């Protein structure tokens, strides 16, 4: 399942120090394209672009991501197969031109997902959430979201532990047993959370405040240099993609 | 001279409940290492809670430096700035997506712009030898490390008095000893150390004077010299002495004749 | 279960992210006033949030040989408010996309429509009516994550019909289809967690 | 001969942390094995590995001398440091009953294997305690009880004295030692090395990922030099008594005072 793997990778390789400002362009930009770009010319050279960036630009050890990557591929194998198919008042058939409308779906998605994956392998969910500073989204919900990210790993930890304990004591023998149990880790996870909230509030009241949450970040300011350069590249691969 | 933090009574309990914090007016004298003591259910974790202002006792007043603060609201903000708390569970004062981002909470809702606050954080991170753990995320930190952070985030504000609560819980004697340094270093800089514990030998390693209590009142508050030692005095609470020397009938940090 | 990345056309991604916007704003304007009213709200909410995500990252035995991760829709229903969920669902959905790599950013908002806005509002009506139908708290929760889980699998199938009509059978074309391809999959699920959320709401009362 | 062995282990977390790096280990029959080391060394990983909670990249364990395990977990139980993660259900009996019952143990055989469990552990009814209503200790005791209720050959548990007091430690220790007496093979991991000597007689030092030293409960705790590698010093007296012995006309060392006199 979950997912401390990706999070810790996103905070240990070469490109996590270098500004949010532009990895959220390389990411969010090429993402925007793939969806927009007509595919065959387009998301093909986008893929190799973000892929370069992912493996060459920010060498990310995987290489191995596709363990991360694959989880998508089982979902669209069917989606693509839907388009392949079907229907009318006739039992029956393959579609006229299924295999293009399908292989145009694959290359668009995989592309956009490599954009995702790039973001999700090099930028830590935290950063991306502070970035919404600069657009609308009012301060509060950023604090909450920065805090939701926080409790997610101080509930993940108690959950792993709990599952582990049942799992001994033979959590696992029947199957119905397994469901039963897992409930006994979800039921027993709501109050632990709520309480973990209130000992947060008392703990922080140390400083002369409990709410608010102003913090100081140590990220750098992606000079308008790579700004220009990256932006041009993308706009290009557009133009060419829209050719 | 006049104590820096002295608490009256102080008094406290649960409502509809057993006792919480009888009337124990412990006085601390600026620039020492007091070590509240016992194995808890006594409520040292609760005592501290009144000495920052977290808890308003039903009766008790504690007076900081010379006179008494206006709790219930507003004042406490001041009290906190002076007096600091480091709880047992480091995950109760760290929200704190990274270390820097955490510590830096302090001086920011403490009263300071951006450049200086950064400066202040950078001071505290090195003050706990975590300047190389600056931008890595908290939940990716060993238990000890995150106390060091929740202490850092506290010493980032400059308190005179620093309360601690079990500051060696689940530390190996390595990480325990190299901690010791970092806060003996703090008292040496001038900071009043106050702390709950139950491994006795700690107070035999850091403390100037020792407090003792079961029930809720403190029953024994003198030097760790003739506390640590007077076993009978130990006796009333459940404990025993640090190893020291068994007999003085001849005629804490190891010395020896032999 | 989630629409993966860029599996929606930009007309529709934005298409749905504008049909979610009115409901995200709704909740976030009362989250606004809750935090204004009681500032520790930042903590009960964030904890509410970090529960659902962790909930749904867990695994559950499917009616069939499948092994699906539940979907807090039903459980988060009886406990937290639906609307409150409108914003949170969105906040949970990011991490399922940022971390699990199972969501998507372009589709987030398309997703947010069915899992944060449709799934939940429906999960109450079941609940509260089964409540005013006289049925026991036992089942009124069961039907609530079940019918509620359906309301996603339906809504997500319909957004896939809309964005991918039928080459032949026009609109409803891809409908019944999608309604059938994800139909072997999630009705193990919508049943299992339907019971799961009864066992879960079981323990809650007792503690 | 070994009851629980381990091949050059190899397990690492991301890309990869290599918390455990080719460490072979062995556990004899009815013992007290202390996997001694630094904290955050992920001994815990080794333990989880031992109880089939984890499969490594390359992994060998062993049963009666040989490589579905609901036999495995059966033979060998587990107690993770924090108790509350391990205590599910509402009252004491449930937690204990649940384990043997989790087992096909019919009402009447779980009836009488929660028998020793509570006794041997020394909880005393009452009974209760329930899901929660105390401090921490008693909880450790109940969880430990829960492990034992299940035909265990080997007990895996970490820090059997973490956060606990000296009196608590002393009592638990007494029980553990007695449990040794029932022929149980205990395996504990620990910061406090007083705790090692206070229970172990085979001690395996744990560095990086690797058991650089093992097998003389005393030896390891008297080879001061070895201890420094993992940044640990020997138990008090023994360290003294090493020192004391150097100056001291010294042959044997005794925790109760052995001091010379006069006159």
């Amino acid at each position: 399942m979950s997912i401390a793997s990706i999070d810790r990778v996103a905070a240990q390789g070469h490109w996590r120090s270098r500004p949010l400002a532009e990895k959220s362009l390389i990411g969010l930009g090429f993402l925007a394209l793939a969806v927009t770009v007509p595919p065959f010319p387009g998301a093909v050279l986008v893929t190799v672009a973000i892929l370069a960036f992912t493996f060459l630009g920010a060498r990310v050890p995987l290489r191995f991501w596709a363990s991360v990557a694959v989880l998508p591929l089982g979902f669209l194998t069917t989606g693509a197969a839907v388009l392949l198919i079907q229907i009318g008042p006739e039992g029956i058939g393959l579609a006229p031109d299924g295999p293009a409308k399908a292989a145009a779906l694959v290359m668009r998605a995989t592309a956009a997902t490599c954009c995702l994956l790039f973001l999700a392998t090099t930028t830590p969910a935290a950063d991306l959430l502070s970035g919404l500073r600069r657009w609308r989204v009012p301060a509060e919900l950023i604090e909450i979201a920065l805090l939701t990210y926080r409790f997610v790993f101080i509930l993940a930890e108690e959950a792993a532990a709990m599952t582990t304990a049942q799992r001994a004591r033979l959590g696992h023998a029947t199957r119905r047993r397994w469901l039963r149990s897992t409930a006994q880790v979800i039921a027993a996870l709501l109050p632990r959370a709520l309480t973990r909230a209130r000992r947060l509030e008392t703990g922080l009241g140390a400083r002369n405040w409990q709410g608010e949450m102003r913090v100081l970040s140590t990220r750098p300011p992606a000079s308008a240099r790579v700004l220009g350069l990256i932006l041009t590249l993308q706009a290009a691969i557009l133009a060419a993609g829209v050719l | 001279m006049t104590p820096i933090l002295a608490a009256e009574a102080l008094t406290y309990a649960f409502p509809g409940g057993v006792k919480a914090l009888d009337d124990l007016s412990l006085a601390v004298p600026k620039g020492e290492s007091l070590a509240i003591l016992g194995p808890n259910g006594a409520g040292k974790s609760t005592l501290l809670l009144h000495l920052n202002g977290t808890l308003r006792p039903q009766s008790g007043r504690v007076l900081l430096g010379g006179t008494a603060t206006g709790h219930s609201r507003k004042d406490l903000t001041g009290w906190r700035r002076r007096v600091g708390l480091v709880l047992q569970d480091a995950d109760d004062q760290l929200f704190a997506t990274t270390v820097f981002e955490d510590v830096s909470f302090g001086p920011l809702n403490l009263g300071l712009s951006e450049a200086e606050a950064r400066a202040r954080v950078e001071e505290a991170l090195a003050a706990l030898s975590i300047s190389d753990l600056r931008d890595r995320p908290t939940h990716m930190l060993s238990g000890g490390q995150k106390r060091r952070v929740a202490i850092a985030g506290a010493v980032a504000m400059r308190p005179e008095v620093l309360l601690l609560d079990e500051p060696t819980a689940g530390l190996d004697l390595a990480g325990t000893e190299q901690l010791l340094t970092l806060l003996r270093g703090l008292r040496a800089a001038g900071m009043t150390l106050v702390f709950s514990t139950h491994d006795v030998e700690l107070a035999a390693a850091l403390a100037d004077r020792v407090a003792l209590f079961r029930t809720g009142r403190v029953l024994a508050e003198g030097a760790a010299e003739a506390v640590l030692s007077d076993r009978a005095t130990l006796a009333k609470v459940a404990l025993r002495p640090p190893l020291v020397i068994d007999l003085a009938l001849l005629a804490a940090p190891l010395p020896k004749t032999r | 279960m989630h629409i993966m990345e860029g599996y929606l056309p930009v007309t529709h991604a934005i298409g749905w992210s504008l049909a979610a916007a009115p409901f995200v704003v709704a909740g976030a304007l009362k989250i606004r006033k809750i935090v204004a009213e009681r500032p520790e709200a930042r903590m009960t909410l964030a904890a509410a949030g970090a529960f659902a995500f962790v909930l749904s990252a867990l695994k559950i035995p499917s009616v069939t040989g499948s092994c699906s991760h539940p979907t807090g829709t039903g459980l988060g229903a009886v406990v937290f408010g639906p609307s409150v969920m409108a914003v949170l669902g969105v906040i949970v959905l990011l991490f399922q996309a940022l971390l699990l790599a199972h969501g998507g950013l372009t589709t987030l908002g398309a997703n947010a429509f069915s899992m944060a806005i449709v799934g939940p509002w429906v999960a109450f009506g079941v609940y509260k009516l089964a409540g005013k139908a006289g049925a026991s708290m036992a089942v009124a929760v069961f039907l609530a994550a079940f019918l509620g889980d359906l309301a996603t699998y339906v809504t997500t199938s319909l957004q896939l019909a809309l964005a991918y009509p039928d080459p032949a059978s026009g609109f409803l074309g891809a409908a019944l289809k999608f309604g059938s391809v994800f139909a072997l999959t999630q009705i193990p699920l919508a049943i299992a967690e339907g019971f799961l959320t009864v066992i879960v709401v079981d323990a809650l009362a007792g503690k």
